[PDB]
RNA sequence: UCAAUGGUAGGAGAGCGUUCUUAACCGCAAUGAAGGUAUACCGUGAGGAGUGCUGGAGCGUUAAGAAGUGAGAAUGCCGG
RNA sequence: GUUCGGCAGUCAGACUGCGAGUGCUAAGAUCCGUAGUCGAAAGGGAAACAGCCCAGACCAACAGCUAAGGUCCCAAAAUAU
RNA sequence: UGAACCAGUACCGUGAGGGAAAGGUGAAAAGAACCCCGAGAGGGGAGUGAAAUAGCACCUGAAACCGUGUGCCUACAAGAAGUUCGAGCCCGUUAAUGGGUGAGAGCGUGCCUUUUGUAGAAUGAACCGGCGAGUUACGUUAUGAUGCGAGGUUAAGUUGA
């Protein structure tokens, strides 16, 4: 429960190592955008080409 | 003539760690990848750099207007302020305070 | 090419070899020999030498000086060990050119 | 003054390769000189991080001149970690079926218990009862006595 | 006359501190386990004033019985051929002659070969 | 030259550094005082200055006097 | 060495033998006298070891010689006679 | 001075009581017009001023903490985290037998009080910085220093800055 002794920071990042964010896969500029992710809509109604606000 | 294409940001309470895990996918990538993922960003602390990196951008035409679609990430780095704290009632007597996470929010772009 | 030892240290020196040495009653940079040099050594030459007779190390010297000055604070028992000696060396860049081998 | 030692080998290492055998040869005395040789403690060129680490071969390693009944009483033992892990190869068993660790376990005793140690250690080469194998370089057979 | 020396003190500070630099990590970061870690340090270099003496010696008499055990030749009865033998009572140039020498070596051997002789 | 130099509580001697000293002695200072910072010098030690940079007002000498005077360590304290 | 003068602290130690006592002539047990050792004395030896043995460190040093103890490899010297 | 600051303030406690924290821009606000980003703040240009890392808690700015870049090394390793030597690499300095490394390899039980003996599973220390502890009043004794010497000695007081 409660801890002994210091983290050290460097093994306290090394616990840090793998908590990182993962990227999503954006659909870049279209037109010249705007943008969606596959599998998702636009900003302007768009998934599977047609507008649905 | 340089790149110089730096904007800043100051108290607004944002967790800098988790702006740290918020940069690493900024730190190489084109403008055009940075607001792809900022705009698609699942986390509250990367709308608002948008307002470091729409205003770096409006740095590099409010006196350059340089290599305007072509501005890559220079660099980045948001640090912690000074955090305000808050003496947090806790039961019995405990009532730790609670540190309210500053940032500073700094980004150069530039090319190549 | 000779071995030769000054002080209490044996020396393999070549006939233009640059060397260390501590200090010697030279001044400036008189270039002095000196002659208790024990090997032909380094040979590729006349063999043996158990004790060696005109092939001295006519020394050509140049310089004595400061070494490092390295520290000392000793021992460590607990309860307040104690305390600081530690200083540096009077050494001696001197070139070696010829020998007599 | 301050230079007079050597290591002359620290980069430019040797390596030559050896057949080393005899059929029945004593097990510390052959294992301390092939250490030795592993080293290369007995090349002119020792360095504590020398890699003088000879290709050391062995073929027809089937016999011990075995003193005693070292056959019946030699036994060896292991421990799996888990609980009650005794595992025992024994003496004269597993001589005639695999007498490599035979060998070189008993290498891991004469050698220096480090990562040079086990790097040579852990590059001899070793066989039982063979011809061997890859005499595309060049072998060369040692000695016979405990010198 | 409450008086500090603040910068003097903190110069004390400073002044082991930048003697302590290098080591790993967290020390330079913090104070006192700096504190013997040039300490310990230079107490077994103090030592080692003394062994690496006493471990180049080691590489001297090893590597020069290993010479001479590429001459079959014991380092014992070789020193003792030494003590056998001529003005020469030389010793560790004697080891390091390991580099090239065929002469000065086996012919020194001999001359030891001549002082059992 | 010879002999000595493990050393705790112990006891003796000596020296360093800080600050104030009207003292003088006698300077520095905006071309940069102090202070900070890096520094690959020196000093047996404590310690001392050199340079680069911050920095923009007091500081240093010497010698002597006087001291709330030499900092880790105590549930030390306070602040972070 | 004495004398005189200041200034101390030390009161409770162990351990190794050696000779005693008590104890199951149990004990890394106690309690004496006796020497050493540590404490308050590193280095080496015995696998690490405060007490055993050797040997008392101002320092440098890329010098040699040696104490006990070692010389098949780790780990240095004798596959010594 | 508790209190250089609207201090006995805030605040605690019903009360008697207790009892904090905090000064410094720049010479002069000359306090950043305007322009742009931004919901706004905040920023960024411009300009301001000797200076804007000088921008309103603002001189100076360590320290722990978090960083971002950086040359080397490490993903067959089980260390009081070290030396000493050193492959190899990188760089060139209070110009110096240069430095930064460091694979590898030898040998290496942290610091304090107490104890007979602690490496400790005996304490204690989160860290960093600041504070933070043998005095003087009068008296005696010892030791010296100085002065005069069987003669040294003025106390209190008065005078006077």
């Amino acid at each position: 429960a409660v801890p002994a002794r210091h983290t050290s920071s460097a093994k306290k990042n090394r616990r840090r190592t793998h908590y990182k964010l993962t990227a999503p896969t954006v659909t870049f500029d279209e037109t010249t955008g705007d943008y969606r992710h596959s599998h998702r809509v636009s900003l302007k109604g768009y998934y599977k080409g047609r507008k649905v606000r | 003539e340089i790149t110089s294409a730096k904007a800043t940001a100051k108290t607004v309470r944002v967790s800098p760690r988790k702006t740290r895990l918020v940069i690493d996918l900024i730190r190489g990538k084109r403008v055009a990848d940075a607001i792809a993922i900022l705009k698609f960003t699942p986390t509250k602390a990367a709308v608002e750099v948008e307002n470091v990196l729409n205003s770096a951008i409006a740095n590099a035409e409010n006196n350059f207007g340089l290599e305007k679609a072509n501005l890559v990430v220079s660099e980045t780095f948001i640090n912690e302020g000074p955090t305000m704290k808050r003496f947090r009632p806790r039961a019995k007597g405990s009532a730790s305070p609670i540190n309210k996470r500053t940032a500073h929010i700094t980004v150069v772009v530039a090319e190549k | 090419y000779a071995i030769i030892k000054t002080g209490g240290k044996q020396v393999k020196v070549e006939e233009g070899s640059v060397i260390y040495v501590e200090k010697l009653n030279v001044e400036a940079g008189q270039t002095v020999t000196f002659d208790e040099v024990i090997f032909v050594g380094g040979e590729t030459t006349k063999v043996g030498a158990p004790l060696v007779e005109g092939a001295t190390v006519v020394g050509e010297v140049e310089k004595h000086g400061k070494q490092k000055k390295v520290v000392t604070f000793q021992y460590k028992p607990k309860k307040h060990s104690h305390r600081k000696q530690g200083h540096r060396q009077p050494y001696t860049k001197v070139v070696i050119k010829s020998v007599n081998a | 003054m301050m230079k007079t030692t050597f290591m002359a080998n620290a980069q430019n290492v040797d390596r030559k390769w050896y057949v080393v055998d005899a059929t029945d040869v004593p097990l510390g005395r052959l294992s301390a000189v092939v250490a030795s040789v592993l080293r290369g403690k007995n090349k002119p060129t020792y360095t504590p991080h020398a890699d003088t680490g000879d290709f050391v071969i062995v073929v027809n390693a089937e016999k011990i001149k075995l003193t005693g009944k070292k056959a019946t009483d030699k036994v060896y033992y292991s421990h799996s970690l888990h609980p009650g892990g005794l595992k025992s190869v024994t003496a004269g068993e597993l001589r005639e079926k695999n007498a490599v660790r035979l060998i070189e376990k008993s290498v891991k005793g004469m050698l220096p218990h480090n990562t040079l140690g086990r790097a040579q250690g852990m590059k001899l080469k070793v066989f039982v009862g063979a011809e061997h194998t890859h005499t595309a370089q060049k072998p060369e057979v040692l000695d016979i006595t405990g010198l | 006359a409450r008086v500090k020396g603040s910068v003097a003190t903190r110069k004390r500070r400073k002044r082991i501190l930048k003697l302590a630099k290098g080591y790993y990590g967290a020390k330079h970061r913090l104070f006192k386990t700096a504190k013997e870690q040039v300490m310990n340090s230079y107490y077994y270099a103090f030592r080692d004033r003394r062994q690496k003496k006493r471990d180049f010696r080691k590489l001297w008499i090893a590597r020069i019985n290993a010479a001479a055990r590429m001459n079959g030749l014991s380092y014992s009865k070789l020193m003792h051929g030494l003590k056998l033998a001529d003005i020469e009572v030389n010793r560790k140039m004697l080891a390091d002659i390991a580099i090239a020498d065929a002469a000065a070596f086996t012919a020194l051997a001999e001359e030891a070969k001549k002082a059992l002789a």
